[PDB]
This record gives structure tokens, C-alpha cells and sequence, in this order.
RNA sequence: GUUUGACCUCAAAUCAGGUAGGAGUACCCGCUGAACUUAAGCAUAUCAAUAAGCGGAGGAAAAGAAACCAACCGGGAUUGCCUUAGUAACGGCGAGUGAAGCGGCAAAAGCUCAAAUUUGAAAUCUGGUACCUUCGGUGCCCGAGUUGUAAUUUGGAGAGGG
């Protein structure tokens, strides 16, 4: 029997990815949020998705046309921009940071868990970026996190805060333990 | 082969072990994927064993090589 | 007793014929340790605690053609500023002698050397600089050559011969042959207040 | 400049040689060849001198029981 | 050559062009004033030292003002927008010559602007408008 | 900007987690044909400082090239990164090569990726910055050594270490060795 | 006369364990002190030798250090 | 023309055959076959001292 | 030095007339495409270095940006007026400053600039 | 006479930019050490700078850059061994 | 959920449109590349970083705005001509090879990105369609893009405000 040649490729790669053993650094992806707060969180952001092109372009349709005949509050959305993020992580601006465990370049976010825990900001690793992409309009986006919660939902987005430290920061505190990978 | 090179550099007081510290489908390209020295590769590859123009033309060189000769 | 170590670097712009005069050195001094050039100078307090050089010998050149030459000790030792003028090496073929390679020396010194401080204080450097340990790890139990000194037109000029025994002895010129003088002195190791100037 | 910090360098650099066998000193000093232009009387006398530390030392060595003429039988690198 | 010889021979004839005379006589064209006073019969350094203008500021290589007039007679010879001036008209009108009550006007100063702007848009209001 | 931290992480290349990265991808590079199409860039940072953009237009490729060179000891001096970029232009004839950076190399085999653009596409041609490159003038830069790798090896530098080929070696040879008389004999 | 400076202990010119140097018919040449030498690898190179040849090697494994990563930035 | 006379091949038919060593044109079946080249003496050759 | 084949490249200038007549009538374009300024723009004076020349004082690329702002415009402005402006040439030597000064001071007043519009 | 005109590139050598500092911190600590860097701080945990620093000297091309990374590593030593 | 959908990778269309081969080749840009000949017979050397061959461009091409040249009361993109000069330097100082700063002149144009958040609004762009005042412009729609398209900026600074 034969089988396509990429197909056979992208196989013997997982093979190759669970037997070979990994630094510290790596394979602290994938030891992610549990599905219970990882729902929680999504139900939240969710009420702070960002306009999307249609919308925008409706609002500013609307404007123009009440204009034309002849004062909102800042605007809250989750903030999801790789370099966006990084400039407002290290400020000490982002509140809640997730992170996505099947970035294509790896090396790209190894940087960021560590960069967060040494900032002190509360961060988050959620599985797949695809899931992330989709509740912000984009096809992926590998990070999410939010800047200015309303104050509606500021008690809510403290207690998931709260929760997510012992979820994930206090349950895998030891993730720079033994290499990972180490699977007959 | 360099086995035998670096047995006959670490030989002589050149260097010595200081300075040396100083899947099967994947194990196979792990298997198939520095300077040597004649000596070395000499070593091992031992212990392997188990007319009218031309006439007056010739007449001229024949009076040359006299006067000369 | 005599126990001491050699350190040779080359400074920046050292040209083929202070090339040749290092490595002949190295041929008569087996003690000495040979490093790559090196450039901007205190760095030699570290070499020489990096592989025990009780002494450093570094080839100042203020140019490509000009040679100047620091003897001095690593830790607490005088340096002194010699300038060579008269670049002859074993290149020549004037030497047709050859000598043991490692084989220990034997120093002749001026009596002039003793007529003055400075002279005084360069001959205790010169006396064991110039030597060997003989029980060291590269040293010959043989003698087969001789380094010569003298001073004349306030110059210090160095000069080696090879001895030779006939089947009651004689010595042939060999090694290279030059010329130094006395530009500045340091009361500490490439530091300090001048001590002299020529 | 001063001969103060001659004297200070060469208190504390000056070793006991004289103390010591020849043996381990190796250094002769040519008594009364005190030594230009002629090229030819300077190498004589440069000669002189160190026929002079030569001879001393040969005699030095002699005064000891090891051989100081090649075995002939040595056949080290040379230079 | 070969493409030469076959074109001459060819009876497609030869794109004659004839330019010579046109590449010296070049007519000026970059102002009408030195036109209508330029002379092609001199040369430009000719003309430019009849005209006055110096032709060149560097020392040339080897050994060499009515119209001045002209050229120094050329040197003798933007409102806010309908809802700029609403805006204003609403600032001077709700709060005058209170340049620091209007700074801190949450409402109508949304932008927040300084003072300095604010007081320089309203005197060009004043100066447009009654 | 996350550039900064990409770059310093990629100077550490020794590292663990760099040297886990090059084995697995000279793997998945071996695995696959010899030159073949890359998504996305693997070092954002390098290609971004290289002029990438993330717009229609711009492609970025991956070439495999073999390391090594008295039969064998001809230098050959035809460079690795010039033979590729070579390599790819030709496969990509109507694209153009910009330039290369070093993302892996193996014991036997050395690994580049190029990037390329493609003129024809409008975005590139409607773009100021970057319409430069659909001159007929840059048509085949990699051939004739206008790329970085191109240009080092030419030797074209400022100073007097350059002076052999600082505007070609043959056109200096060219207009050394040439007689020079005038109507007027000097 | 003088200056400011520190006399630091004198440097011994021992020779150390490795110097990247050795240490010293019928007969074999002359030792040290000129007396004839009359005539008369360990198995640690080679295995090194073969480690080496495969790359063979302490522990890389250990867990990772955040020493800086501790101290939260303020 | 710095070209002239040398747009020819020719070859010199040793010596000793009862002709001059002026070198021919080879060839054949042409009539300039066999004829002097290279040569100020021959009909159409290079001119002796051209004018640079 | 004839051990080349350097009679395959014997240059000969016999073109010297016309290239000069050429330079005239490219300069002459010029003027007429430039007809109200100069041809060549305001060079500062300079010493020489190599002080075998050292005593010869001599033109300049262009102005260094103290001595733009010293003569009273800025050296974005300054181009545009053909005033040339250097941004690596620092200023060592007040005379040499000082004489700069008071050509671009003269310059600025022999210069006559129509409206923009 | 003298006139310090104005400064250049060359004053532009100013602090480290401790952002950029924080980022090879960062970086260093994340990354790790090289093949050669744990040679390094192997020999320091018992020879010291003797070996480690006569191995970089080997492996750089001069002192200079030997001598730095042996006070790069001792200071990396120096935070991990009590932070 | 014994399900449906997100992605990431890889396929095929006579899918809609573009791009490449090749020719010419004096000059240009790279790769490759000898001999005859010249020397103290000759390996260094000279012929030569040439001849021929291969690849890639246009009316010119390359290079071009210093990690330069210099040691001065310092010059300030590259390129071209006289001079520097048959000097420095190289070469069994052997035949011979052999430059460059400066000086005089032609021309003189500077610049564009990466790396600090548009974050109070991916504001960027290809493509398809209906029109028009069709070298292109407007509305509509799918898409490229957040693994970064818009604005500003390169130490000559530069950025947030009055």
C-alpha cells in the first residue's frame, strides 16, 4: 500500500515530535487551560469582539447619512495584534493574555509566557490559534487578551483572572521540569 | 577513518583528552547526515590489509655544423 | 630553583621580518608560550595567569616596519621600551650554523652592564629572560649554543654563536643578530610613573 | 628619574643567583671586555666575549661529572 | 554589415531623420520674460551677462538692468468649513471669553484642544463672522 | 515590538531550543523536494528587515544546496547562496529575487530562503516603494550578482581594500590596460 | 615617586596538568641531564574517540532556571 | 579595415613541392582554392604596414 | 610595458571637438530648461587638506548644516534656492566658518525668488 | 581655532536603552546555554575562570570577547545559583 | 457529538488574466577558463585574472550617497580625463608587473525601509460586477492581511504636548 506523500510527511512528523525530547522551553505549550475556564474565558471575550468590516462600515454609512441631514464612549474590544500585544505587554496595560500552543514558527512565541511571567501580567495558553482567530474575524490570530473590560463585567474578568492563576499558573508552575517528550 | 586520525593526534603530545572535551527511518538520516591527515589515512588504509630549395637548405646546415662542429 | 615561563604575542601590523625573529625565538626558548597578535596591551596581566607566564615579551610596533619589544614581569614587574633598528633574523643565510632546538643556553654579559642603575636593572631581567629551566618539561639536557650581549654607543647590541668542538673549541655567529635601545621604563608592569628615559 | 626607584625595582626583582650552583645560573659576566664603525674589529671583539663566558662555563661544567661533548649518538631536532 | 547591406538594397526605404540644425538652435522655455529679451545669435553666457543674471557662481575656467527690473516687478505681481463654524459658534455662544471653562467643557470640547487653538480659531470667527 | 526579541533569539542559534528547531526542520526540508514553496517565512524578523511584506506580490521560497567543494580541491568560488538564488530565479523566471537569509544548513546539504516578487501583479506595480523593481533593468538580479550575496562576493566596497573591483575588477583592468592618445600628444 | 597600585602575589610558572604539550638502534636518544635511554593508547581515547565519531555526549537534561524571570518587574 | 586579408584560411603546403611557401587557401572546387594568402605579395592580402 | 595585446585597445581621442561642442549644447539646454537659475549651484570655499596643499583654498560639495543655520534659513529651505548643503562636513575652522557666513549672507540677498504660485 | 560644531552618529553611544537590556536578559535566560557556554560554566563550577576562560579564548577569535563572556557567565552564575 | 464546523499542510481545472524560454551580442554584469609566446634551462612568474564557452540586461550598464580618504588651518555620492607615475609596492628586485589619497576639469540629487501602539475604531490592497468626463475614477461583493497592510520616522536624528 502507498499513501500521499505529504500526508505520510505530516505523519512521521507527530511521530517524531512525540518521541524527541524537548527543551524547557518548549512543550510548555500544550499543558493548556482546562476546557471548564477555557469556555469561561471564550463566553467572555465573546461579548468584546471587535467590529467587524461590515459593522464598521454600517456605523460610518449611519454617521455620515445623520450628518448629513443634520459623543460615544471609548470603544472596548479585545486587543489580539502580535506586536500590539507585545508593546502593551511590558507597559503594564493588558490584564489577561491567552496564547495559542499551534503557532507555525514556535520560536515566534516562546519569548511571550516567559516575558509575561517576568511582567507579572496573568497569562493563559489555550489550545489552537484557529479557535482565537475566529472570535476576532480573523482566520488566526495565535493571541488574544484585553485591555479595558466594562465595568459591568470588571468583577467577572477579576474572578476568571483569579481562577486562571490557580488553574494554570499554580498547576504548571513546574513546567520547566524534566524535558518533555520522553515517550517510548 | 577519522577515528584513526584523531588515535594517531592524540598519539603524540599534540593534544591530549583535555582537549578532546574541550525512528529507524529518521535514526538512518541521523546516521548519514573535520581536517584529516595524510599520515592518518596512510596508517589505516595500511592496516586495512588482511629538392632544389630543401638540397641548398641542407648544404647551409651542413656548413654550419662544420664551422661549428 | 630557576623556574619561569615566556610570553610571545604579536601586536597589530607586525610584518614578515619581526615574524621571523618571534619564531627563531621560539626555537631557542622551549619554555616560551606562543599566543595569536593582539592589540589594545593590559590584557597581559590575564594571558599570563591564563597559562603561568612568569614572564611576557610583547612585540610593540608603532608601525608596519619599526619594531619595539616589552620585557617586563606580569605581576609586579618593570617594563622597559626597547626599539630595534637592525632587523636581522635566521632568514639571513650569513648563519650557516644550526644548534640543538631546546638545548640549554649559555649568557655572556658585558661588563659595562654594571657601570650604571638602568644597565643594572635590564641585566637582572636580561639574565633570566634569556635562560632556560633546566628540569623543565621541554628542556634538553645538552648545550649547544650561547647568547652574547654588549653595549657600546649607548646601544645594546645582541648577538648569538653556535660552539662547535674540533676532533680546542670554537664558535660560529648563528640566531639572529640586532640592535635595541632604551625608549621608556615603567615602575610597574605597563603602568606606573616613568622611571627612565634615554 | 631618579636611581630611587632603580633601587626600589632592583631590591625586590634581584634574585639570589650567587647563592646557587652555576648550573643554575647559566650567566658568565666577560670581566674587563668592556666594548664599532670598522664592522670587522666589532665582531672580533663580540668573538672574544663570548669565547670568554664559553670557556668559563666549559670549565664550570668540567668541574662537574657530567659529559660536556655530544655522545655523538644525540640526534634531537635542531634548529 | 548584413541588416545594412539587405535594408539599402530593400525597398522599404530608410526612416530619414534630419536634426542636426535643431539640436544648437534650442529655443528657451522656461520663462517668457528672458524670452521675449533672449538672443539666439549670442551664446548663454552672452546672453546671460547682457540680460545681467549671472550664468554661473563659480569662478569659470580661463578668462572671460531693465531686465533686472522685469524680474523684481514679479515679486508685486481659506474660511472654516460649515461645521467648523456651527462649533464654534456653540463655543462662543455657551461660554464666551472663558477660554479655561471651555478647555474643561466635557461635552462640547470632545477633542481637547488647548487653549491657545481654541482662542486662535475663535478670533478667525470673529474676524469671518460678527 | 516582538521583532527585537525574535532577532536576539535567532543570534543564539547554539541554543537548545534553536538546535532542537534546526533538527527538525532540516528533517522536514529533507523530507521534501530539493527546492520547494515555503507559506510563510520562518524568521519573520530577518525577511521583514529585508524588505518583506505581508501583501499579494511577495513569495518566499526554500532551496537546498550541496556543502563541500587534489581532484576535489578546485575552489570552484561559485558561491552556495549564489548558486541558489540563481537556482531559484531560474525556476522562478518571471519573479524577481531581492535577496537571502541563512535559516539552516546541514553536514551534506545547506539550506536558504529567498524571497521574491513578482512585477506583474498591480499591487507591486501601483506601489511607489516598490514598483522600482518591475524595471526591465532588474530583470534577473541573482544572475548578474546585484543581490547582497552577489555584491559581497564582487568585493564592491568603499576603501582602499576594494580597490582591485571597487567598480568591477574587468572594468578596471579594462581602462588600466588601455593606451591613451590624444590629438595633441602630451 | 610613586603611584597608587597594588602589589599582587608573584605568579608560579608551574607547568599544569595539561599544557597542550607532553612531558619527556639501541637506544632511543638522551633524557634530561644527557644519559643514554637504552630500549627495552588507553582504552578511555578510544572510547572517547567512538563517542565522538557519533556524537556521543552530566546531564543536559535539568530543569530550566528562571532567575530572571522570577523577580516580577514593577 | 583592421579585418582586411584576414577573413582567409590558409596553410602553408610544407616545402620541398616544387612550389612557393606562400600559404593556400584549402578547400576545393572554387577556384580561389590553392591561391597565396596572408601575404602583401598576394592578389587581395593584407597590405604591407597597414595606416593605423 | 608591451607584453599585452594592448593593440587591441589603443583609445584614440579624436573625438575631443565634438564632445566639447556636446558639453556647449547640453549646457545650453540647460539654461534654456533652467534659464532662471544658475547653472551650477552656490559651492562654499574651503581649505585643502594634504598640507602639501594645505595653503590653497578651494570649493566644497556644500555647506555643513551650522553654517546654514548661522546664515539665517534652514537646509531643507536652503536647497531649494540652489544653496548646496552638506550633512557630514563638520565646521573645524571659525575663519572658514566666518568667510561662509558672509557668502551665504550675499547670496541671500543677490537672490531674487519669484512667487511660489 | 577649535569650534565643536555639532555631534554625530559616533555620540550616539549612550546608555544601554534598558529595554534592550531587559530583552537580552530575556533572551539569555529563555534561550540558554550554548554547547560550549555549558562546557564554560562546568569548568567554573569547580576550575573556575582558569579553564573557562583559556576555552573561549579557543573558541573566539581573540581575549577580548573571551574575557567578556567569562563575566557574562559569572554573572549569570552569581543569579542562578541564589535567584 | 458513533456528530458538525474551525483551522494548518498538500492536491487537480482546456478555471480569469499575466510572466519565462529564444534571437541579436561592439559596450555592460557574473561563472568558468588554457596554451603558443616571454625569462637564468624552470616548478613561482609573463602570456592572463586574456582567448574560447555558459548565464543575465539597456541605450548605455555597473557603482553611487563612506563601518571612506587622511594625520592637516583636515576633504565629504559614484563615475570620467591630465597629473600624481613609470613613484610607492610586487617579482630567483629576472625578464617584467604596477597602483591609490591629494592637485586641475565635466557632471553634481538625494534618499527609502527594519527596529516605540492606528489600538478612541487594518484607517491598507488585489480580484469580480454596474456605470463614467477609460494610460484610470466611483458604489457593491468575495478575498490578501493581525505570523502586520495604512500615517510618521533613519541620527542630518527622532517622537508625545504647550
Amino acid at each position: 500500500v502507498k499513501w500521499p506523500e505529504y500526508v505520510r510527511v505530516q505523519r512521521q512528523k507527530k511521530i517524531l515530535s512525540i518521541r524527541l525530547k524537548v527543551p524547557p522551553t518548549i512543550a510548555q505549550f500544550q499543558y493548556t487551560l482546562d476546557r471548564n475556564t477555557a469556555a469561561e474565558t471564550f463566553k467572555l471575550f465573546n461579548k468584546y469582539r471587535p467590529e467587524t468590516a461590515a459593522e464598521k462600515k454600517e456605523r460610518l454609512t449611519k454617521e455620515a447619512a445623520a450628518v448629513a441631514e443634520g459623543a460615544s464612549p471609548k470603544p472596548y474590544a479585545v486587543k489580539y495584534g502580535l506586536n500590539h500585544v507585545v508593546a502593551l505587554i511590558e507597559n503594564k496595560k493588558a490584564k489577561l493574555v491567552l496564547i495559542a500552543n499551534d503557532v507555525d514558527p514556535i520560536e515566534l512565541v516562546v519569548f511571550l509566557p516567559a516575558l509575561c511571567k517576568k511582567m507579572g501580567v496573568p497569562y493563559a495558553i489555550v489550545k489552537g490559534k484557529a479557535r482565537l482567530g475566529t472570535l476576532v474575524n480573523q482566520k488566526t490570530s495565535a493571541v488574544a487578551a484585553l485591555t479595558e473590560v466594562r465595568a459591568e463585567d470588571e468583577a467577572a474578568l477579576a474572578k476568571l483572572v483569579s481562577t486562571i492563576d490557580a488553574n494554570f499558573a499554580d498547576k504548571y508552575d513546574e513546567v520547566k521540569k524534566h524535558w518533555g517528550g520522553g515517550i517510548l | 577513518v577519522e577515528a584513526m586520525t584523531l588515535a594517531h593526534q592524540l598519539a603524540l603530545g599534540q593534544k591530549n583528552k583535555h582537549d578532546l572535551v574541550d525512528p529507524d527511518w529518521f535514526l538512518e538520516d541521523e546516521k548519514e547526515h573535520k581536517p584529516i591527515t595524510k599520515e592518518a589515512a596512510m596508517a589505516i588504509k595500511e592496516k586495512i590489509k588482511a629538392d632544389g630549395v630543401m638540397k641548398n637548405e641542407q648544404r647551409a646546415l651542413r656548413r654550419i655544423a662544420k664551422k661549428h662542429h | 630553583m630557576n623556574k619561569q615561563r615566556t610570553l610571545l604575542i604579536s601586536s597589530r601590523g607586525v610584518n614578515y621580518r619581526h615574524r621571523h625573529l618571534i619564531q627563531d625565538l621560539s626555537g631557542l626558548l622551549p619554555h616560551s608560550r606562543k599566543e595569536p597578535k593582539l592589540d589594545t596591551l593590559q590584557q597581559l596581566n590575564e594571558i599570563a595567569e591564563l597559562y603561568n607566564c612568569n614572564n611576557v615579551l610583547f612585540f610593540e610596533a608603532r608601525k608596519h616596519q619599526d619594531l619595539y619589544l616589552w620585557l617586563s614581569k606580569p605581576p609586579n614587574g618593570p617594563t622597559i621600551k626597547f626599539y630595534i633598528q637592525n632587523l636581522h633574523t635566521m632568514d639571513e643565510l650569513n648563519f650557516t650554523g644550526n644548534c640543538l632546538k631546546g638545548s640549554r643556553p649559555v649568557l655572556s654579559f658585558d661588563q659595562r652592564f654594571e657601570s650604571s642603575p638602568h644597565y643594572q636593572l635590564i641585566k637582572e631581567l636580561l639574565v633570566h629572560n634569556f635562560g632556560v629551566p633546566p628540569n623543565a618539561r621541554k628542556s634538553k639536557p645538552f648545550i649547544d649554543h650561547v647568547m652574547s650581549f654588549s653595549i657600546v654607543d649607548d646601544k645594546i647590541w645582541v648577538r648569538t654563536y653556535e660552539i662547535s668542538h674540533s676532533t680546542d673549541i670554537s664558535l660560529v655567529e648563528i640566531g639572529p643578530r640586532f640592535v635595541m635601545t632604551v625608549i621608556l621604563i615603567l615602575e610597574g608592569s605597563f603602568g606606573g610613573p616613568k622611571i627612565y628615559e634615554n | 628619574n631618579n636611581t630611587k626607584a632603580m633601587k626600589h625595582a632592583l631590591e625586590r626583582v634581584q634574585l639570589p643567583w650567587k647563592k646557587h650552583s652555576f648550573q643554575e645560573h647559566q650567566s658568565v659576566t666577560s670581566e674587563t671586555n668592556t666594548d664599532i664603525y670598522d664592522d670587522t674589529e666589532r665582531e672580533l671583539a663580540f668573538y672574544k666575549q663570548s669565547l670568554d663566558a664559553v670557556l668559563v662555563a666549559r670549565d664550570e661544567l668540567k668541574r662537574l661529572k657530567v659529559p660536556f661533548k655530544r655522545p655523538l649518538d644525540y640526534f634531537a631536532e635542531m634548529v | 554589415s548584413v541588416r545594412k547591406r539587405k535594408m539599402n538594397r530593400s525597398s522599404v526605404g530608410k526612416a530619414t531623420r534630419r536634426n542636426k540644425d535643431k539640436q544648437r538652435k534650442i529655443n528657451i522655455q522656461s520663462n517668457p520674460i528672458i524670452a521675449a529679451n533672449w538672443d539666439y545669435s549670442l551664446t548663454m553666457a552672452q546672453n546671460y551677462k547682457k540680460l545681467g543674471l549671472r550664468a554661473k557662481l563659480q569662478t569659470p575656467a580661463g578668462g572671460k538692468e531693465t531686465e533686472v527690473v522685469k524680474k523684481l516687478e514679479e515679486l508685486a505681481s481659506r474660511s472654516q468649513s460649515e461645521r467648523e463654524e456651527e462649533w464654534l459658534e456653540k463655543l462662543y455662544k455657551k461660554h464666551g471669553d472663558d477660554y479655561k471653562k471651555m478647555f474643561f467643557d466635557k461635552k462640547l470640547n470632545i477633542y481637547q484642544q488647548s487653549e491657545g487653538d481654541l482662542k486662535r480659531r475663535l478670533l478667525r470667527w470673529k474676524k469671518r463672522n460678527g | 515590538g516582538a521583532y527585537k526579541y525574535l532577532e536576539e533569539l535567532q543570534r543564539k542559534k547554539q541554543s537548545d531550543v534553536l538546535r532542537f528547531l534546526q533538527r527538525v526542520r532540516v528533517w522536514e526540508y529533507r523530507q521534501k523536494n530539493v527546492i520547494h514553496r515555503a507559506a510563510r517565512p520562518t524568521r519573520p524578523d530577518k525577511a521583514r528587515r529585508l524588505g518583506y511584506k505581508a501583501k499579494q506580490g511577495f513569495v518566499i521560497y526554500r532551496v537546498r544546496v550541496r556543502r563541500g567543494n587534489g581532484v576535489n580541491e578546485l575552489k570552484y568560488q561559485r558561491s552556495l547562496r549564489a548558486t541558489a538564488e540563481e537556482r531559484v530565479g531560474r525556476r522562478a523566471a518571471n519573479l524577481r529575487v531581492l535577496n537571502s537569509y541563512w535559516v539552516n544548513q546541514d553536514s551534506t546539504y545547506k539550506y536558504f530562503e529567498v524571497i521574491l516578487v513578482d512585477p506583474q501583479h498591480k499591487a507591486i506595480r501601483r506601489d511607489a516603494r516598490y514598483n522600482w523593481i518591475c524595471d526591465p533593468v532588474h530583470k534577473h538580479r541573482e544572475a548578474r550578482g546585484l543581490t547582497a550575496t552577489g555584491k559581497k562576493s564582487r568585493g564592491i566596497n568603499k576603501g582602499h581594500k576594494f580597490n582591485n573591483t571597487k567598480a568591477g575588477r574587468r572594468k578596471t583592468w579594462k581602462r588600466q590596460n588601455t593606451l591613451s592618445l590624444w590629438r595633441y600628444r602630451k | 615617586d610613586g603611584s597608587d597600585r597594588i602589589i599582587k602575589p608573584e605568579i608560579n610558572p608551574v607547568y599544569d596538568s595539561d599544557d597542550s604539550d607532553a612531558e619527556t638502534m639501541p637506544h632511543i636518544g638522551y633524557d634530561i641531564n644527557g644519559k643514554r635511554i637504552m630500549r627495552p593508547l588507553t582504552k578511555e581515547e578510544l572510547e572517547l574517540i567512538s563517542k565522538i565519531q557519533r556524537n556521543e555526549q552530566i546531564n543536559p537534561y535539568e530543569p530550566l532556571i528562571d532567575w530572571f524571570t522570577r523577580h516580577e518587574e514593577v | 579595415s583592421e579585418k582586411a586579408g584576414h577573413q582567409t584560411s590558409a596553410e602553408s603546403w610544407g616545402t620541398g613541392r616544387a612550389v612557393a611557401r606562400i600559404p593556400r587557401v584549402g578547400g576545393g572546387g572554387t577556384g580561389r582554392s590553392g591561391q597565396g594568402a596572408f601575404g602583401n605579395m598576394c592578389r587581395g592580402g593584407r597590405m604591407f604596414a597597414p595606416t593605423k | 610595458h608591451f607584453r599585452k595585446h594592448w593593440q587591441e585597445r589603443v583609445k584614440v581621442h579624436f573625438d575631443q571637438a565634438g564632445k566639447k561642442v556636446s558639453r556647449r549644447n547640453a549646457r545650453a539646454t540647460r539654461a534654456a530648461k533652467i534659464a532662471p537659475r544658475p547653472l551650477d549651484l552656490l559651492r562654499p570655499v574651503v581649505r585643502a587638506p594634504t598640507v602639501k596643499y594645505n595653503r590653497k583654498v578651494r570649493a566644497g560639495r556644500g555647506f555643513t548644516l551650522a553654517e546654514v543655520k548661522a546664515a539665517g534659513l534652514t537646509a531643507a529651505y536652503a536647497r531649494t534656492i540652489g544653496i548646496a548643503v552638506d550633512h557630514r562636513r563638520q565646521n573645524r575652522n571659525q575663519e572658514i566658518f566666518d568667510a561662509n557666513v558672509q557668502r551665504l549672507k550675499e547670496y541671500q540677498s543677490k537672490i531674487i525668488v519669484f512667487p511660489r504660485n | 581655532t577649535s569650534m565643536t560644531p555639532a555631534p554625530k552618529i559616533s555620540y550616539k553611544k549612550g546608555a544601554a536603552s534598558n529595554r534592550t537590556k531587559f530583552v537580552r536578559s530575556l533572551v539569555r535566560e529563555i534561550a540558554g546555554l550554548s554547547p560550549y557556554e555549558r562546557r564554560l560554566i562546568d569548568l567554573i563550577r569547580n576550575s573556575g575562570e582558569k579553564r573557562a576562560r583559556k576555552v573561549a579564548k579557543k573558541r573566539l577569535g581573540s581575549f577580548t570577547r573571551a574575557k567578556a563572556k567569562v563575566e557574562e557567565m559569572n554573572n549569570i552564575i552569581a543569579a542562578s545559583r541564589r535567584h
